[PDB]
């Protein structure tokens, strides 16, 4: 669980921009069937997303290139 | 609604034509009715309880 | 109806979900602060001290 | 040096019928204080007794109300009412009647004498009748329990229905007012080091000394079950 | 009562017509939850009169706040009152102080 | 003439009293002020503000 | 207000406090001397520190 | 019923070391969280028995301020270093240990005379140090048993240098009290243990043993 977030702003070095990553993966957990990268201890998906951050499982950039990639993967769906 | 409409001619159960105005007691209050007062106009006649 | 399992679907609810509480006059931000909720009985908020 | 010489219930010394001095002795150096607030928190909190926790009184729909005849209204008669000391031998619930007419003081003992059920306190002012004319009939429900009851948070119990009349008052089921308790030394076996612990004790007449520190201490030994097992 | 007053209390409780004064001295002749007859000293009542003073004490009404303004006989059955004693404490007074 | 009518009562005319812990059982270290104020329950019930 | 005024009256020192001048193996069986009320709160003693 | 209580549930022991852990009892009646916890706080305290150093008998020595070359502290620490010895004798109510060494580093508990009936639970234990190779030390230590806590200064020959005798195995122990709920009643309790002993006992079992000394006190009231 969650009391402090200052470990997950150390690698999205702003408050900021770890809101907005946080919030885009937790919203990818929450409505949608993207599962967790880290063990699910019974938390909410905005804690679940800010410790996937917090192990840098997650920042921008992964977000944006798994977006890239699933996106090729599934518009590449031409049957 | 078209849905409520359907769902009344499968159930049968018909719609009410007078609405719930009743007077209740307010959220969390609990206590004990010890006094009730009834003021009818005159020409209106007076229930059981007046 | 409050039944016994809203009560549980209500600790389910409020687990990491922070609440604001905010005291006017609202002099400084400051004023404003998150904390976690911890039900409880009374019908008094139970402000930590340190704030 | 690794056994200790365990205490034993010497001497109960009675004031009062409400008051009393319990004295347990042998206790080592350091235990009189363990086992004298061990002992105090558990009398103070959990011995069982019997409390008025419903009234119905004959003309009766409501505490708010008065009654002709009588001094005082309904709500100082359940006020009077929550303070009757009685103790019930075999029950767990009895229905005490209550009538009397005529001019004077309704006390406890005009209650109706119930065989299994003493009135500690036979002088206990429930009323005041003033009228020669005036009677009052009530149907007193005292019950058995542990602590304090609200009335409130009991109304939860959906009883399968409560008629208009029933008159529920708060249940302070704990028979016990005041412990106080002392630690000084005895003079057992040459040694010194022996303290001996005097526990007074201030009931409502309602439980035995004995009893009570019986209770007490057997309530204190089953919750120390789980960490002397410990898994 | 407060056991550690000024003595304004009794002024207090009077003065606010929230209590039940003897307007004559007497004996109690009945006294009840909701009333108080008072038997007029013959010193006290008029010519032609019945010499009987009646108290209809108030019971379990609504304040503007929507608190309780219940009046409780102070006086019991036989007892002599004077002129000005407190036959009935209304809300907030014990035995004519004012208790808050 | 407080510390005159304390010592009719047979209490200490310092006004303070040793306390126990009544969870620990053993003494707070200093002599506590003990008496009996009059409270007053205002009427800011936290029913009708909640 | 409660909180400094415990740490307060926690870290001051008596002159002759019970259990004074003592010398002591750590933190831990300072708490277990004042627990146990064989060393007063304020006694000045040697205790080794890491 | 009204003879009937909450008993604990929830037993979560959690050993944070081979000689600390943190047991939680859940749930309590109300109000039993501190009537156990501090029951169990001043036997564990107190009243527990065990075997701790007395006195040490150092032969250059003559009183707890004295000095002595080859050692790089204080006879003070010495006995400091002694006071936490944790030892275990099993066949005597007193023993008398025996520390000979001479050399460079460190003179550690692993250097006391090989007894049959005591064991000291940390051999790596230092006692204190040697810099000069021709400067020993020869101290005979007086375990002795008991039980609780007894300061130096409630005891008070020439030589002896009393310790303050630490007989229980406890180091510390700690309890909360925080709420528990059952079915909506908000307001029982949770008691959360936390101790720690010297290695001479394993938690838990220290706690069994405590709460085995208080139900024997209360063997003589106690109703079937």
């Amino acid at each position: 669980a969650r009391v402090t977030v200052q470990d997950a702003v150390e690698k999205i070095g702003n408050r900021f921009d770890l809101v907005l990553v946080a919030a885009r993966r937790a919203r990818q957990m929450q409505v949608g069937g993207k599962d967790p990268l880290v063990p699910e201890e019974n938390d909410k998906t905005t804690v679940i997303a800010l410790r996937e951050i917090e192990e840098g499982l997650i920042n921008n950039q992964i977000l944006d290139v798994r977006e890239r990639q699933e996106q090729q993967e599934q518009e590449a769906a031409e049957l | 609604t078209p849905e409520e409409k359907l769902l009344r001619a499968i159930f049968g159960e018909k719609a009410s034509d007078v609405k719930d105005s009743s007077l209740r007691v307010p959220n969390g209050v609990s206590g004990t009715v010890i006094d009730v007062q009834v003021f009818t106009r005159d020409g209106v006649e007076k229930d059981k309880r007046a | 109806r409050e039944e016994a399992v809203v009560w549980d679907i209500l600790d389910e609810v409020i687990r990491e979900h922070p609440v604001l509480l905010n005291r006017a006059p609202t002099l400084h931000r400051l004023g404003i602060q998150a904390f976690e909720p911890v039900l409880i009985e009374g019908k008094a908020i139970q402000l930590h001290p340190l704030v | 040096v690794t056994e200790f010489l365990k205490p034993r219930l010497v001497d109960i010394e009675q004031v009062s019928s409400t008051h009393a001095k319990v004295t347990l002795e042998p206790l080592e150096r350091g235990f009189g204080h363990t086992l004298g607030n061990a002992l105090r928190r558990i009398l103070l909190s959990s011995m069982p007794g019997c409390a008025v926790t419903e009234v119905e009184i004959d003309g009766v729909l409501h505490e708010y109300s008065t009654k002709e005849g009588v001094q005082e209204d309904i709500l100082e008669i359940l006020l009077n009412l929550k303070g009757l000391a009685v103790r019930v031998q075999g029950k767990d619930e009895v229905i005490l009647t209550l009538n009397k007419s005529g001019i004077g003081p309704v006390t406890a003992a005009d209650i109706t004498h119930d065989g299994d059920v003493e009135i500690v306190k036979p002088q206990h002012v429930i009323c005041h009748l003033t009228d020669e004319n005036a009677s009052i009939s009530m149907r007193i429900k005292v019950q058995r329990g542990r602590g304090y009851v609200p009335a409130s948070t009991r109304i939860h119990s959906e009883e399968d229905e409560r008629p208009i009349g029933r008159l529920l008052v708060d249940a302070c089921y704990s028979p016990v007012e005041r412990i106080a308790y002392n630690v000084e030394a005895a003079r057992v076996e040459q040694r010194t080091d022996l303290d001996k612990l005097v526990i007074e004790m201030e009931t409502n007449g309602t439980i035995d000394p004995e009893e009570a520190i019986r209770r007490a201490a057997t309530i204190l030994a089953e919750q120390l079950e789980a960490f002397v097992d410990l898994r | 009562k407060p056991l550690v007053g000024t003595g304004m209390e009794r002024a207090v409780a009077v003065d606010s017509g929230v209590t039940a004064v003897a307007k004559r001295g007497g004996v109690v002749q009945y006294v009840d939850a909701s009333r108080i007859v008072i038997k007029v000293n013959e010193d006290e009542m008029y010519p032609g009169e019945a010499g009987i003073d009646i108290y209809n004490l108030t019971k379990y009404t609504r304040s503007n706040q929507n608190t309780c303004i219940n009046q409780m006989p102070c006086v019991s059955l036989g007892e002599p009152v004077e002129r000005g004693d407190v036959l009935a404490d209304g809300p907030s007074t014990d035995l004519g102080e004012l208790a808050l | 003439e407080i510390k005159e009518l304390l010592k009719l009562g047979d209490l200490p005319t310092s006004g303070q009293i040793r306390l126990y812990d009544g969870r620990t059982g053993e003494q707070f270290e200093r002599p506590v002020t003990v008496g009996y104020m009059y409270m007053l329950k205002l009427n800011h019930l936290v029913d009708d503000k909640m | 207000q409660d909180v400094v005024l415990g740490l307060y009256y926690m870290t001051r020192d008596c002159v002759n406090a019970k259990g004074e001048g003592m010398v002591l193996t750590g933190p831990k069986e300072a708490e277990r001397l004042y627990r146990s009320g064989l060393a007063s709160l304020h006694a000045r003693v040697k205790v080794r520190i890491t």
